[PDB]
């Protein structure tokens, strides 16, 4: 999954 | 609420403690009794309230994949039947996250986007509107897909405008709320080409501006830097 | 209760689930309506019931110790007064693991140990009773205390007695019962030397029974062992 | 803390 924040 | 009889200088303080404790669903049931006594909240509280949600749901979207790969399984060719018991569980949680999300948007719905004329702390609510709209679009299969998807999309664009208009290319708010709208078009609006298009100018943007910002203010901009930058690489 | 209305096998097919999952709050109330169905727990069943509980009161109980140091730090000379919070959310948290003690300790007794006739089943059940009084006496403070402890003694001393005469030294059952029964007596009996005795004397004569086992037993029993010689030299 | 199972 990708980076999120 | 439950909280309603708590002071809200005692109900920060719990919700410090409980982060610390790593007791997530209690932090997010303190800090929305904070939210709910209607004043509005500082930098630090609007983190703690983020942290809180962030936590609770992620942990919710970990177990509904899990769920959803088994159930996937179970319909494939040469699968052996085995009951209702798989799709009622992922349905259970499926709505216990949607409850969550429709929480946190009703707290942002009331009151907080609307008292919130600051740009930092307008683009902080509008960028968490957009998270838990993506959030329910993951799980969303109906006939308000379509909508749930749009709302996302105008919540983040709104977003966007005002980090834009007020806040400088390395500000940490405009690059993790860039980051996340990215994730938005390749994973949800099967958009990859515009993801990895606003990833990119973000990036560079901010790369540019590195040079106006002090040691520690560098390090915050620089981490998140690293984040599209990881995007980047998994996508191309 | 909540889960009258499912199927037993159901509730075990979601308990699984559950785990696999890391829901364990489900795993665990799915277990307890498995268990108040009426009939006897399989070793599969039993096992699941035990893994449920463990990982919630065990995330309880690492929450609790942080709070419960956060409150000693606070009633130190020099530390500026910070009003009843800590310790009101310190009790919150005591107060919902002793339910989930109180829960589990309700199941044991109604009904599965006077039903559990085999050696295996018996013991399983009266080191899950050991455990619980075990975790109720590490926040107790009060006028009961020492009942507390007596009541993990006595469950831990019935458990001992029986696999004694009818296990073998080696059996992962006996083995973790005399593995928890020393901690016992290291952390909340004050008797370090009794805990050192016995674990010793448990890894010794396990390793004079390990030439009777298959490949796989011998993994087992090993496995466990190594957890003996762990607080062997942690003590020593 | 010690190893318990
Ligand atoms: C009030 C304010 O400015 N808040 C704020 C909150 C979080 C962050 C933040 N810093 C970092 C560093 C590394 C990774 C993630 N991260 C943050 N998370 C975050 C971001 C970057 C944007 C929006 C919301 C959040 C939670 C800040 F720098 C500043
Ligand atoms: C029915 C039965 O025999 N059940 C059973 C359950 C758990 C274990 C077990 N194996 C291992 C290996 C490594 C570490 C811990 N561990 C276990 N946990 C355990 C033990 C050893 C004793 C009592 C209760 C539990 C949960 C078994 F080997 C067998
Ligand atoms: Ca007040
Ligand atoms: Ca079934
Ligand atoms: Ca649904
Ligand atoms: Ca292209
Ligand atoms: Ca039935
Ligand atoms: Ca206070
Ligand atoms: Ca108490
Ligand atoms: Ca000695
Ligand atoms: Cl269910
Ligand atoms: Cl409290």
């Amino acid at each position: 999954f990708p980076a999120t924040v | 609420g439950a909280m309603g009889s708590m002071e809200r200088a005692s109900l920060i303080q719990k919700a410090k403690l409980a982060e610390q404790a790593e007791r997530y669903e209690d932090m997010a049931a303190f800090m929305k009794g904070a939210v709910e006594k209607g004043e509005e909240l500082s930098c630090e509280e609007r983190n703690l309230l983020s942290v809180a949600y962030k936590n609770v749901v992620g942990g919710q979207r970990a177990a509904w994949r899990v769920l959803s790969s088994i159930e996937q399984k179970s319909n494939e060719e040469g699968s052996e039947e085995k009951g209702p018991e798989v799709r009622e569980y992922r349905e259970k949680v499926e709505t216990e996250l949607q409850g969550v999300c429709d929480t946190v948007l009703g707290l942002l719905d009331s009151h907080l986007i609307k008292e919130a004329g600051d740009a930092e702390s307008r683009v902080f609510y509008l960028k968490m509107k957009g998270d838990y709209y993506r959030y329910l679009a993951e799980v969303a299969t109906g006939d308000d897909k379509k909508r749930i998807i749009d709302s996302a999309r105008s919540a983040y664009q709104e977003a966007m405008d005002i980090s834009k208009k007020e806040m400088p290319p390395t500000n940490p708010i405009r690059l993790g709320l860039a980051l996340n709208f990215s994730v938005f078009h390749y994973e949800i609006a099967n958009s990859p080409e515009e993801a990895i298009s606003l990833a990119k100018t973000t990036f560079d943007e901010a790369m540019a501006d590195l040079h106006t910002l002090s040691e520690d203010s560098y390090k915050d901009s620089t981490l998140i830097m690293q984040l599209l930058r990881d995007n980047l690489t998994l996508w191309t």
